[PDB]
């Protein structure tokens, strides 16, 4: 939104820059004017052939006589015109080069300055300014915004003015050659505008409906895949697949409607374009027959005006480019124009000599820029005598640090003053102040360069001797000398990660080189290991004794030796004095003391589309007829101007131009039939396979087992996305693109056949020229990307040293040496700067060469078109035909290059979609194999089972687990913690086969048993039951598939589950919707519904997994009552966490580390003393506490 | 070349 003043933006342009811009925009305007002058001559050429074309056919008597005057006229005229063209070529070459080169130059020269000034401005900001801003956004703002600005002040302007120049230059010739046709065109101009609007409105409609349309299927797919274990357990896969297939079925219908309308519209638009232009040209001829206009003039104004007309559209994008740049520049120039209060880049204020270092803090009130929300320091008074060392203590709020924060003048205080020596801190120079003060901070930071350099960031002028004495005086010499490379060893975030204490020591050395009069140590000893703490503490103690010091930490080991200790309460200074005094005071200090003591490319995807033999041949035959229909307009436009040029006696002309102009339209309407067809056939073809793919993918996705669904690689979202995208992407490749390609190769094919069979060696000549300028076009774009990629790599290094500077900034301000990062940033910038100078040089040559080649090509066109060919009996009407045909054929071939990435993307997307289908599981539910035992009564034999979850084959859940439970008795399962209890239920469901061991039910191994039938006998009830959106009767009826469950049956199940109180209470009753779409319920109801769902199946084995887990008060009572009523008639396994409710169980089993530890009935496990007794005794304590 | 065929 926000822009900047146009003059302010260019403030860094002066002298040569403004000159470059002037000469550049001048040359650009010339370059612009150049083109419409080309079409002006094109009319004159037509007149030359027209004069002769008429006289030649008017004779019908003498032959040789026509070999003299005509050829002479053509000689002089064609020579003149060719000379002119050759003239224009050099012009466009020069002006193009000048334009692009100059503007790119100016751009670079400015952006350099912008960058430097901007970074300086960043470094010059006071910390209070950083506290209120995000540094990441700011660095990214730098790197991105400056680029935006560069895009804005670049050659785009030249293109804009050139475009405006073609616009004016076009309409000027357009008007001056004649007024009528222009006005006649400017009427169909809106008519064209209306059709584009309609087409936009139609695109906006289906976007929204499409999102709504698939979201119907995508919603089903998401609740299913999220419910995967419940649909697997209850084996409703077929149903879910059915639903998904239905939603797809709808989607495809909406899709074919989409296609139909879209195609109709496109066809209509094409028709209106055909009609309008054909109509304009007809009016043209109608004006030529009156002898009011020349046949060539019509062309001149027509082409000049249309050129000028499209110039606007082609111009518009550069506007937005400059407009955004002003906006990007706003927030950029905002920092540069911002003058702070503190500066520190200023040379000002006293730089005192012989500082004795007497500090005082007088009545200081302060708050950080969270402002009024919190005021941390309410008043203050403090003094620290010269040479002394004061230690600040406090419970919380870190009002301690604030003094260190103020003593550097990182902030000015709200009220009060901090005074070093006698003078106010604000009078003395900021830098000098930062220089006379040394600082050691809790988390030390080391910039990435040799250790010497890090010690050199203390002072720019230093020798390795001073470094040595510095580190040795910090006792860091040993540890670093043992390190390889000596002082040349690397440090940083990347590489050579060292001990905190060592880094701290290096920081103390760095600080020590500063030879500061004032030392500030904030929790440097804290947040460090106890062993190295003394090592660093020695250094810290040796860092003093030359200086006055304020220290802050949580370590009261280091405070005792201090001359004065100062406690704070609520920002208020209270206790001050020597240790013994503070201990005699028995205040806060004493209090704290006592307190602290897979690629591929293949067509099997197409072989899937081979389901439809038709719907393709139709589209391609249609699209090839379209491809054959396309050049036919060229052939007409050739002969309309051609016969008119070749007319001879005029009487016959006016009758023919009406026959052509008719036909001219006739190819139009017939185009409506074909274009809609090929669009509809490919469209409908697209929407059906989209059903088959998403159907086969989804289906095979329900085939995969739980082992695959636990994968961190595959989650519900990722699966839905992979499901949607691939199917959506394969449609694009198999869709319109292919049709268009066939249409275009057909187009160029018929075109080149016509052009070739008409022109002899004319076409052969052109086919030599056209590819070269095409390839020359492609090689340019390659260099552009090359220079682009290289430039990105060079500024990345400069942005990397920027990020290092502004991320650690609060450190760099303390050490000063910002000018260092300034210089390094500059030098880092210097290389891209020279690169940007070369860029202009190259961008020009490449551009101009591509302009000149096209213009020079246009010269050889009519020069060979005339002379050798026209001195022969070959004619102008054929030349005009060949050029149209060929060049348009090429411009059709362009769409081939344009459509290239679609297939690649679609192939990468088609790669997965086949693999996902072809993937088979270890356990597939679809196999009709398996025993299907005839005997009802169940048992469960777990024997020597070992299990590790495929996702985490590290910590084994089960090791040699063995259980037995007879029929019609409850198996209670207690455990320390983990899924070891649940893995039983998971394995009995056979979501996994165990690594070793086996499990039987009727005495038959479930592994060789049918999977479905196995799962069909199971009554699974989990913690938080998921209910799909549908009637609660349908949720309950989900308990049994392959058969529809009776109403009285689900009633019985609901009566058994004691949910009937709810179901009869509702207005809809059993038909009520649940699942959050139509209604909301609490846990109790959902669970009882899960119970109903469980026992409507009439399972021989109930499985209750922590059923009461999320639940409270009477809900647990009623649900437990239901569950209790549910069992005792069936085999079941209850892992529930309430042991008081397990107190009645046939067999209790304690599991330990995968091995069954304790076993037997309650009173037995109670008789024994061990884990279970502890399990029951510990959770009784909570009850006793609650009582 | 503009849009019909030239």
């Amino acid at each position: 939104k926000p822009a900047v003043s146009v003059l302010t933006m260019f403030r860094y342009a002066g002298w040569l820059d403004r000159l470059y811009m002037l000469v550049g925009t001048l040359a650009a305007i010339i370059h612009g004017v150049a083109l419409p002058l080309m079409m002006l001559i094109f009319g004159d050429m037509t007149d030359s052939f027209a004069s002769v074309g008429q006289v030649s056919k008017q004779s019908t008597q003498m032959s040789e006589a026509d070999k003299r005057a005509m050829f002479a006229k053509l000689e002089e005229e064609m020579t003149t015109y060719a000379y002119y063209y050759t003239g224009i070529g050099a012009g466009v070459l020069i002006v193009a080069y000048i334009q692009v080169s100059f503007w790119c130059l100016a751009a670079g020269r400015q952006i350099h300055k912008i960058r430097q000034k901007f970074f300086h401005a960043i470094m010059n900001q006071e910390i209070g300014w950083f506290d209120v801003h995000d540094v990441g956004e700011l660095n990214t703002r730098l790197t991105d915004d400056v680029s935006k600005i560069n895009e804005g002040i670049g050659d785009k302007i030249g293109m804009f003015f050139q475009a405006m120049a073609t616009f004016f230059g076009g309409f000027i010739i357009g008007f001056t050659r004649g007024w009528k046709l222009t006005l006649v065109i400017l009427a169909i101009s809106p008519v064209l505008g209306l059709s584009a609007g309609i087409w936009a409105k139609i695109l906006s409609s289906f976007t929204d409906k499409e999102l709504h349309a698939y979201a119907k299927a995508g919603a089903v797919a998401e609740e299913v895949l999220a419910a995967i274990r419940t649909v697997i357990a209850f084996g409703g896969q077929k149903k879910e697949l059915e639903r998904y297939n239905n939603n797809l079925e709808e989607a495809k219908r909406l899709g074919i409607k989409k296609a139909i309308t879209a195609n109709i519209s496109m066809g209509a638009a094409f028709l209106l374009i055909y009609a309008s232009y054909a109509l304009a040209f007809w009016y043209g001829t109608s004006l030529v027959i009156s002898k009011e206009y020349s046949i060539g003039q019509v062309l001149t104004v027509f082409f000049s005006v249309l050129i000028g007309a499209f110039s606007v559209g082609q111009a518009s994008p550069n506007i937005e480019a400059f407009a955004n740049a002003r906006g990007a520049a706003y927030e950029v120039f905002k920092i540069i124009d911002n003058k702070p209060s503190i500066d520190s880049f200023s040379k000002s204020g006293h730089k005192p000599d012989n500082i004795q270092g007497n500090l005082e803090f007088k009545n200081i009130h302060f708050s950080y820029p969270s402002r009024k929300e919190v005021q941390i320091l309410k008043g203050l008074n403090l003094k620290v005598k010269s040479g002394q060392t004061v230690a600040l203590v406090g419970n919380s709020g870190c009002g301690k640090s604030t003094t260190v924060q103020l003593m550097q003048r990182l902030y000015d205080p709200l009220d009060g003053m901090v005074s070093i020596d006698g003078q106010d801190i604000r009078t003395i120079n900021v830098r000098y102040l930062r220089e006379i003060i040394g600082v050691v901070s809790q988390e030390p930071v080391l910039f990435a360069t040799t250790i010497a350099e890090n010690i050199r960031y203390g002072r720019e002028d230093v020798t390795m001797d001073e470094i040595e004495k510095a580190v040795k005086e910090a006792n860091a010499y040993d540890f670093i000398m043992k390190l390889p490379h000596q002082f040349d060893t690397l440090v940083g975030e990347r590489g050579a990660q060292l001990s905190g204490g060592q880094k701290q020591r290096i920081a103390i050395a760095r600080a020590l080189v500063r030879n500061p009069k004032i030392l500030l140590l904030d929790e440097a000893t804290s947040a460090l290991d106890t062993e190295s703490e003394a090592v660093v503490q020695a250094a810290l103690d040796k860092a003093r004794e030359g200086r006055t010091t304020i220290v802050i930490a949580h370590r009261l080991s280091t405070v005792r030796n201090a001359d004065v200790i100062a406690g704070f309460d609520g920002g208020v200074i209270v206790e001050q004095g020597n240790h013994d005094e503070l201990m005699r005071e028995k205040g806060i200090y004493f209090k704290l003391v006592m307190t602290q003591t897979p690629p591929a490319s293949f067509w099997r995807i197409l072989k899937l589309n081979s389901t439809e033999w038709p719907y393709f041949v139709v589209g391609i035959f249609c699209a090839i007829i379209n491809g054959g229909l396309q050049p036919a307009f060229s052939v007409i436009f050739s002969k309309v101007v051609g016969v008119f040029t070749n007319g001879g006696p005029p009487e016959t002309q006016r009758q023919n131009s009406n026959l052509f102009s008719l036909l001219f339209l006739i190819l139009g309407i017939i185009s409506f039939i074909t274009f809609f067809l090929q669009g509809f056939t490919f469209g409908k073809a697209g929407e059906i396979l989209t059903k088959r793919l998403r159907y086969m993918v989804f289906k095979s996705m329900l085939r995969q087992d739980v082992s695959w669904f636990d994968d961190p690689k595959n989650t519900t979202g990722a699966l839905t996305t992979r499901l949607a995208n691939d199917a959506a992407q394969v449609k694009g490749a198999t869709g319109s693109r292919l049709a268009v390609i066939f249409q275009n190769i057909a187009n160029l094919g018929t075109g080149i056949i016509i052009s070739l069979i008409y022109g002899w060696q004319l076409t052969l000549l052109l086919l030599a020229i056209v590819p070269i300028i095409a390839i020359a076009g492609v090689v340019e774009m390659k260099m552009l990307s090359g220079q682009a990629l290289k430039d990105k790599k060079e500024l990345e290094g400069s942005g990397k040293i920027a990020t290092e500077a502004i991320e650690n900034f609060r450190t760099v301000v303390s050490l000063t040496r910002e000018q260092k990062f300034e210089t390094m940033y500059a030098q880092s910038l210097q290389i891209p700067y020279r690169n940007a100078m070369k860029k202009a040089h190259v961008f020009g040559i490449t551009f101009s060469f591509t302009q000149a080649m096209m213009y020079f090509s246009y010269a050889a066109c009519f020069r060979f078109g005339a002379y050798l060919v026209t001195q022969q009996l070959m004619t102008f009407e054929n030349v005009l035909l060949v050029f149209s045909a060929i060049v348009f054929g090429a411009m059709a071939v362009g769409q081939v290059s344009s459509f290239a990435p679609d297939y690649a993307k679609a192939t990468v997307s088609a790669s997965h979609i086949i693999r996902i289908i072809e993937k088979t599981p270890e356990i597939d539910s679809y196999s009709t194999q398996g025993l299907k035992p005839n005997m009802l009564e169940g048992n469960v034999q777990f024997s020597g089972v070992v299990f590790n979850y495929p996702t985490r084959p590290s910590i084994p859940v089960l090791q040699g687990l063995s259980l037995e439970v007879k029929k019609g008795q409850t198996l209670a399962l207690v455990g320390s913690s983990g899924c070891g209890k649940s893995t039983v239920v998971q394995l009995l469901e056979r979501f996994y086969d165990p690594m070793a061991g086996s499990v039987f039910l009727d005495g038959k191994e479930i592994k060789q048993l049918n999977v479905q039938w196995l799962r069909a006998q199971l009554g699974i009830v989990s913690q938080e039951p998921i209910l799909f959106d549908c009637s609660i009767a349908e949720n309950i009826a989900y308990g049994d598939n392959s058969r529809v469950v009776s109403y009285e049956e689900i009633v019985r199940a609901a009566k058994e589950a004691n949910i009937h109180q709810f179901i009869d209470s509702l207005p809809d009753k059993y038909n009520t919707r649940v699942g959050d779409k139509g209604t909301q319920l609490s846990g109790g109801q959902k669970q009882r519904i899960a119970i109903a769902r469980a026992l409507v199946r009439q399972p021989h084995i109930l499985l209750l997994d922590e059923a009461t887990s999320a639940l409270d008060t009477e809900s647990e009572k009623v649900v437990q009552e239901a569950l209790d009523k549910a069992r005792e008639g069936r085999t079941c396994i209850v892992i529930a966490h309430r042991l008081s409710t397990i107190q009645n169980a046939d067999l209790i089993v304690v599991i330990q580390n995968g091995k069954v530890k304790e076993h037997g009935t309650h009173q037995q496990l109670l008789a024994q003393k061990g884990i279970y007794f502890s399990m029951v005794s510990v959770q009784a304590g909570a009850k006793r506490s609650l009582e | 070349x503009l849009x019909l065929x030239l």
